[PDB]
């Protein structure tokens, strides 16, 4: 009966959505260019035209729907679990597979070494007006 | 913004504001990360439940000192966009989710006291600084409906999700937060639609940088009790951003 992993793991034929539209192929123009920027498990197979959660999306399986962003929807299966409401600091995945920088200034430009210094101030050891109420608050 | 006191010069030297060409209208705020590279909220660009589509064509980019108006010399300088970039899957039909767009500038802008990048938070910077009843800073125009003369600076704590969860029938997501006062912790404060709010922003005391943290994204009215504006979790979609830059 019921689905774990949010559909992690679903290998099912299920091609519409929940709003009732019809999957696109997975494997078509307008979902490749969608797909282009995204990091998918490659674990999860992208056949056909199947509702599968590749990006681990905690609301579960889905599938684009037409070519222009926003344009996918979810499909209905039957979940054992809702997804465990982690809090906004909580289950945060690690960036670096390595201050450090983490672009490449040929595409980024020149800037994130020197990134969040303020010139009028944290260069010349100059408080702001409120920024004490800020450090205070990180205490506790 | 709505109960915030008077910011100082170059307080935030990464705030970019977005207007429209014809005609010449703000629509929202920004961050500059980059010396090209400006992030914002996708619902700027896109939301046609309000029938808005822009483009690269139809947009124009303010940065720097922004104009102390004694009328006196004005150095905010302007820039065009390149291109846009939207999060793919900008949940827009439904909760707003990865409310998160890039746009590349046309000609890369030069650095000054008054035009400089905020960094983009590290998993340990992230870890540490997300925590409820720690604060953050957005800087908008003052609401008395539209755009006061004097840029308007606002710190909000971040909210327990079981508390934003319980304040709205909106899905929220990991990929946002809620920040601002409960009712009866005294202080209030919050962004508003126009007010051209943009980054949320936290001072690590680990190296003492500016990091972007949020982005304003949506709330229901302005700075209500019970109620809390939502920030598009920038740190969670991080990997976007490095994807569509690295690969431009
Ligand atoms: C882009 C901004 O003008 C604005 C930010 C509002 C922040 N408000 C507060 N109180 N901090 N965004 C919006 O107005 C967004 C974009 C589209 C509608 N919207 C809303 O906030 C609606 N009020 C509520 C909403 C509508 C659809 C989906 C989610 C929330
Ligand atoms: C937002 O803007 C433009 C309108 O000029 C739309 O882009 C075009 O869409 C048509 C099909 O409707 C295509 O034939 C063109 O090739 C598209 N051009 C580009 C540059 O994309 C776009 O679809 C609109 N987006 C929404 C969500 O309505
Ligand atoms: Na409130
Ligand atoms: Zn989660
Ligand atoms: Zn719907």
């Amino acid at each position: 009966q019921c689905v774990p992993d949010r559909g992690q793991q679903y290998q099912g034929r299920l091609a519409v959505t929940t709003h009732g539209l019809p999957c696109l192929a997975w494997a078509s123009a307008q979902a490749k260019a969608l797909s282009k920027h995204q990091d998918f498990n490659s674990a999860v197979q992208l056949v056909e035209n199947f509702c599968r959660n590749p990006d681990g999306d905690e609301e579960g399986v889905w599938c684009y729907v037409a070519g222009k962003p926003g344009d996918f929807g979810y499909c209905d299966l039957n979940y054992c679990e809702e997804a465990v409401e982690e809090e906004t600091g909580d289950g945060l995945d690690e960036d670096s597979d390595r201050y450090q920088t983490f672009f490449n200034p040929r595409t980024f430009g020149s800037g994130e070494a020197d990134c969040g210094l303020r010139p009028l101030f944290e260069k010349k050891s100059l408080e702001d007006k409120t920024e004490r109420e800020l450090l205070e608050s990180y205490i506790d | 913004i709505v109960e915030g006191s008077d910011a100082e010069i170059g307080m935030s030297p990464w705030q970019v504001m977005l207007f429209r060409k014809s005609p010449q209208e703000l629509l929202c705020g920004a961050s500059l990360i980059s010396d090209r590279w400006v992030l914002t909220a996708a619902h700027c660009l896109l939301y046609p439940p309000w029938d808005k589509n822009f483009t690269e064509n139809d947009l124009l980019v303010r940065i720097g000192k922004h104009s102390r108006t004694r009328y006196e010399r004005n150095i905010e300088k302007i820039s065009m966009l390149e291109k846009i970039y939207i999060h793919p899957r900008y949940n827009w039909r439904e909760n707003l989710d990865r409310d998160i767009a890039l746009m590349k500038l046309k000609k890369p802008v030069a650095f000054s006291d008054y035009i400089h990048p905020v960094c983009l938070p590290d998993r340990e910077t992230a870890a540490s600084l997300l925590q409820a009843g720690y604060k953050g800073r957005v800087t908008g125009w003052g609401n008395l409906k539209g755009q006061p003369s004097v840029l308007q600076v606002v710190n909000l704590p971040i909210v327990e999700r079981p508390v934003c969860k319980d304040s709205t029938r909106i899905r929220i997501t990991d990929n946002m937060f809620c920040a601002g006062y409960k009712p009866d912790e005294g202080k209030r404060g919050d962004a508003c639609e126009g007010d051209a709010g943009g980054p949320f922003v936290m001072k690590s005391p680990f190296n003492n940088r500016w990091y972007q943290m949020g982005i304003v994204s949506w709330g229901e009215g302005c700075d209500r009790d019970g109620k809390y504006g939502f920030y598009t979790h920038v740190f969670r979609l991080k990997k976007w951003i490095q994807k569509v830059i690295d690969q431009f």
